[PDB]
């Protein structure tokens, strides 16, 4: 006795009119059975000639009873049904959930078939039970409830539940109820009796709305499997992931493997797949067998060891601080872990080596910080205070002079090397004393032949011919050599627009090996003053 | 009654995702929403309504009271045209203007029933433990373009009485705002404004600008006792860029002084030929380029460059290099360690002026990353409206150039 939701077709399309797949007397007789039952449960209704629509029904036998079941292919109807608002695609994250005295899962199983269908739309869900090898008219029906597999069902079922629960929720604020699929997750801080009692009350409530609830056999018990996690109301634990030991590894095996590993990389500290990834180089087929190198076999062994460690975790307590600590795990990689109380982590994780075109550490730290911040706001609706491996002075000096706006929330320094710092700093003004290198590189973009060189105020000069180069490259190489052949302090002038970029950005990493080199040289100099001048 | 509003031919309603919000924020929005629902202004809605518009909470200055704000930017763009008021050019020539949020009156008017679905918005739950709290508007929504429009008749109506009582003052309505400009001195001004509010309060309603002070500022070239190889070098690059605006600018003579591979720090003696060339340039620069007029049928643009030390620069224009106005912005007391804040503050300040001058919002080119902006801009926003924006990479020269803008001798002496 629940209010139907108004459902419409697309844009003015038409209900599906796909023909009924031919089945056997056997498959038919089964569907005939199940459908008479459904007919009586009130879920479906026998119709007649007044309906041009149709969806193919199928007959499959599952494992649980090997008993003949049924399936209706709504694909077409779905592609013809109007759009609804996105169903919950953002699921809760264990680190964000709060600890409870108890938690119970109730199974509103075929509740899909409990909610009434918008009487109008019903004709579109019509299907047909075939006759023995296409004899006269097979049996015709239509759904009167939310069909398993139908597009609207999910969002609808969810809403329906939401109204029905509004009352109960309002009555007992101190009771939290999570909806997911056909599962209700109710937890509390009440005494188990009170709790179990309330569970019952809630159940009964459902019962009022025709919502049939569990049989002790199907009853799920804690902990709970929430994708990679085992959750006990007291705390969570990461499911023990297994790496199979074999003597034959296909590319698939290596990819899938690398995958699983990667996932663990977020939780378990120490994971590495470098040598594994290496095995993928030049692969010709998925079913291809690639023998593991010694190094491959090695890291695989080290990993098995780490993975046999029990990673246990803590839930969110709104009365305590949210803290986030980061580590620069090599260049371009960052590790973080959020805990309220030392060593008791809610969530941890690391962000991959973002191979970009050109940046620096501080920027990278920043981007990690933001990624984290965002996650936090979704998880706890609060940003964590930050503990960063960079001096506040480094921060101040970099940010206050960078061309692009950036910011790091309330943070604090924690000396946990390696610390991030500025690899160099181009001079503010030209250096008095130091030599000057008027550099220049020119290449024919079509013959890809070029030359690069310099002339200094001191007399030094040089040129280098290059084959299979580009003008950009030359200009840079000019600068490269300039740094190479210069002492600790260098004044270099150039008309390369890109160098102007380097003056403004002062990146300490780039997609270009060449640039990188220059950076290395830069970092090496005691002082460097870049000056740009218009070309020609 | 309700006037039949529609969507532009072939347009569908927005379906914009709700960005995650802060707890503080979600609490206030809920509070707010329940109230409005009770007041009948908004209703909870079903899943058969697939549209959506982002929402968020901002701070009503001087109060702890959080103000609800919706991002109608998409809806506005999808809403049919009503073929607003013509911009009173006189406004910009007023000694002091003040703004007022008159968006509150909209609730009073009902929204065409057939349009309400398109007003669909959502309240998110932390860790998405709860589904979103869906609602739709039953009345005139704030920040939507159609509102000030439908509300025009009534608006003008209630207004006249004051306008005639004080015809020396100009009133302009943009979205939920009202900007009042007069030539009265501060006190007599604000007293008269409050007199206006009282007037507005007997129905149900509720910044200190100074447009005439908005000086058009020039580019000042460096002057030195002696000039070095580098000094000149920088100078030449700047003017060479500068030539795209004033083609009369010339660096030939100077470029001859740059003949020779010498020490950057070495001093070069200026030839009279080069020296004249410089004065000729100073003369050109002394004034804004000719032939620049605002096109009402063209998108207004605003670019900004981070100058550092809390300083920034902007250029509103419609055609590259053809600037309608240029200016600078210094960070407001308190924003010392926050870039985003200073930025949002500026975007707002610029936008206000843009409205004040041409009666529309520019489209921003922001020297900031998308992710940085999106994650923290709302935290410091204060305007009822939200301008359009794009994120860019600042060309080093453009920055270098405008960094040359002239500043006061001492400043605006606030004795
Ligand atoms: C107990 C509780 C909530 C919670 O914050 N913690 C919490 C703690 C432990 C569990 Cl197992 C769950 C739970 O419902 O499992 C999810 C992961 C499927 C929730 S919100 C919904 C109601 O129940």
């Amino acid at each position: 006795p629940i209010e139907t939701v108004p459902v419409k077709l697309k844009p003015g399309m038409d209900g599906p009119k796909v023909k009924q797949w031919p089945l056997t007397e056997e498959k038919i007789k089964a569907l005939v059975e199940i459908c008479t039952e459904m007919e009586k449960e009130g879920k479906i209704s026998k119709i007649g000639p007044e309906n041009p629509y149709n969806t193919p029904v199928f007959a499959i036998k599952k494992k649980d009873s090997t008993k003949w079941r049924k399936l209706v292919d709504f694909r077409e109807l779905n592609k013809r049904t109007q759009d609804f608002w996105e169903v919950q695609l953002g699921i809760p994250h264990p680190a964000g959930l709060k600890k409870k005295k108890s938690v119970t899962v109730l199974d509103v199983g075929d509740a899909y078939f409990s909610v009434p269908l918008d009487e109008d739309f019903r004709k579109y869900t019509a299907f047909t039970i075939p006759s023995i090898n296409n004899e006269t008219p097979g049996i015709r029906y239509q759904y009167n409830v939310l069909p398993q597999g139908w597009k609207g069902s999910p969002a609808i079922f969810q809403s329906s539940m939401t109204k029905i629960l509004e009352p109960f929720r309002k009555q007992n604020p101190d009771i939290v109820i999570y909806q997911y699929m056909d599962d209700l997750y109710v937890g509390s801080d009440l005494e188990i009796g009170q709790h179990r009692t309330k569970i019952e009350e809630l159940r009964q409530h459902l019962l009022r709305w025709g919502l049939t609830t569990p049989d002790k056999k199907h009853q799920k018990e804690p902990p709970f499997l929430w994708m990679g996690y085992e959750l006990h109301p007291d705390k969570w634990t990461v499911q023990p992931i297994v790496l199979p030991e074999k003597d034959s590894w296909t590319v698939n095996d290596i990819q899938k493997l690398v995958g699983k590993l990667n996932w663990a990389s977020q939780i378990y500290p120490g994971i590495k797949v470098r040598q594994l990834c290496k095995l993928l180089r030049g692969t010709k087929a998925l079913t291809e067998v690639i023998p593991l190198t010694e190094e491959a076999e090695l890291e695989l062994a080290e990993n098995r060891e780490i993975l046999k460690e029990p990673v246990h975790g803590v839930y969110y307590d709104p009365s305590k601080d949210l803290i986030a600590e980061i580590q620069k795990q090599g260049q371009g990689q960052w590790t973080y872990q959020i805990y309220q109380e030392p060593f008791k982590n809610l969530k941890t994780g690391k962000y991959a080596r973002m191979r970009g075109a050109h940046t620096n550490d501080v920027k990278q730290l920043t981007e990690a910080v933001q990624k984290i911040t965002t996650e936090s706001i979704v998880i706890w609706g609060k940003t964590p205070k930050f503990k960063l491996p960079i001096q506040k002075e480094t921060w101040e000096t970099w940010w206050t002079e960078y061309w692009q706006a950036t910011w790091i929330p309330e943070w604090e320094f924690v000396n946990t090397p390696p610390l991030v710092k500025l690899w160099y700093q181009l001079e503010k003004e030209p250096i008095v004393g130091a030599e000057t290198f008027y550099v220049d590189g020119a290449a024919n973009r079509e013959t890809k032949l070029g030359k690069a060189g310099y002339v200094t105020n001191r007399g030094r000069q040089k040129v280098v011919t290059l084959t299979d180069t580009t003008n950009q490259k030359t200009e840079l190489q000019a600068i490269y050599l300039a740094l190479q052949d210069s002492g600790l302090e260098v004044n270099i002038v150039t008309d390369s627009q890109y160098a102007l970029g380097i003056i403004q950005a002062q990146p300490d990493q780039s997609e270009s090996e060449l640039v990188n080199q220059i950076i290395e040289q830069l970092i090496k100099k005691e002082k460097v003053y870049l000056a740009w001048v218009p070309a020609h | 009654e309700t006037v039949p509003v529609k969507l532009k031919p072939g347009m569908d309603g927005p379906k914009v995702k709700q960005w995650p919000l802060t707890e503080e924020k979600i609490k206030a929005l809920v509070e707010i929403c329940t109230e409005m629902e009770k007041e009948g202004k908004i209703s909870k809605i079903g899943p058969e309504n697939p549209y959506n518009t982002p929402v968020f909470a901002i701070k009503k200055k001087d109060s702890t009271k959080w103000r609800k704000l919706v991002d109608f930017r998409e809806l506005n763009k999808r809403t049919q045209d009503f073929w607003g008021i013509p911009h009173p050019a006189g406004l910009k020539k007023k000694k002091s203007v003040t703004v007022l949020d008159v968006g509150d009156a909209y609730f009073s008017v009902p929204l065409d029933e057939d349009f309400r679905k398109y007003t669909a918005f959502t309240i998110p739950s932390i860790n998405n433990e709860t589904p979103g709290i869906r609602y739709q508007y039953n009345v005139l929504p704030q920040g939507w373009k159609g509102s000030p429009a439908i509300f025009q008749s009534s608006m003008t109506k209630i207004l006249e009485p004051f306008r005639k009582q004080n015809p020396d003052i100009v009133i302009y309505q943009y979205m939920d705002d009202l900007y009042v400009g007069s030539d009265l001195e501060i006190g007599q001004h604000r007293t008269k404004i409050e007199e206006l509010r009282q007037h507005l309060l007997r129905w149900g309603l509720t910044y200190e600008l100074h447009p005439d002070k908005w000086t058009v500022q020039p580019i000042v070239l460096p002057e030195k006792d002696s000039w070095t190889v580098n000094d000149i070098q920088k100078l030449v690059g700047k003017l060479n860029w500068a030539s795209q605006i004033y083609p009369g600018i010339k660096v030939r003579q100077l470029c001859k002084l740059l003949r020779g591979t010498k020490a950057l720090t070495e001093v070069i003696p200026l030839t009279e030929e080069a020296e004249l060339e410089l004065a000729e340039n100073r003369e050109i620069l002394k004034e804004p380029v000719h032939g620049v007029y605002y096109d009402p049928s063209k998108d207004l643009i605003a670019e900004i460059q981070k100058q550092g030390q809390g300083q920034w620069t902007y250029q509103i224009y419609q055609e590259p290099f053809k600037n309608l106005k240029t200016g600078k912005y210094a960070r407001m007391r308190g924003a010392h360690t926050n870039d985003v804040k200073q930025l949002t503050e500026a975007v707002q300040k610029i936008t206000t002026e843009s409205i004040v001058i041409w009666g529309k919002t520019p489209k921003f080119k922001l020297p900031i990353q998308k992710e940085t902006w999106e994650t923290w801009w709302t935290e410091y926003w204060q305007a009822t409206w939200i301008p359009e924006w794009e994120f860019v990479n600042t060309p080093p020269l453009v920055k270098l150039w405008y960094q040359l803008e002239k500043e006061p001798i001492v400043g605006a002496e606030t004795f």
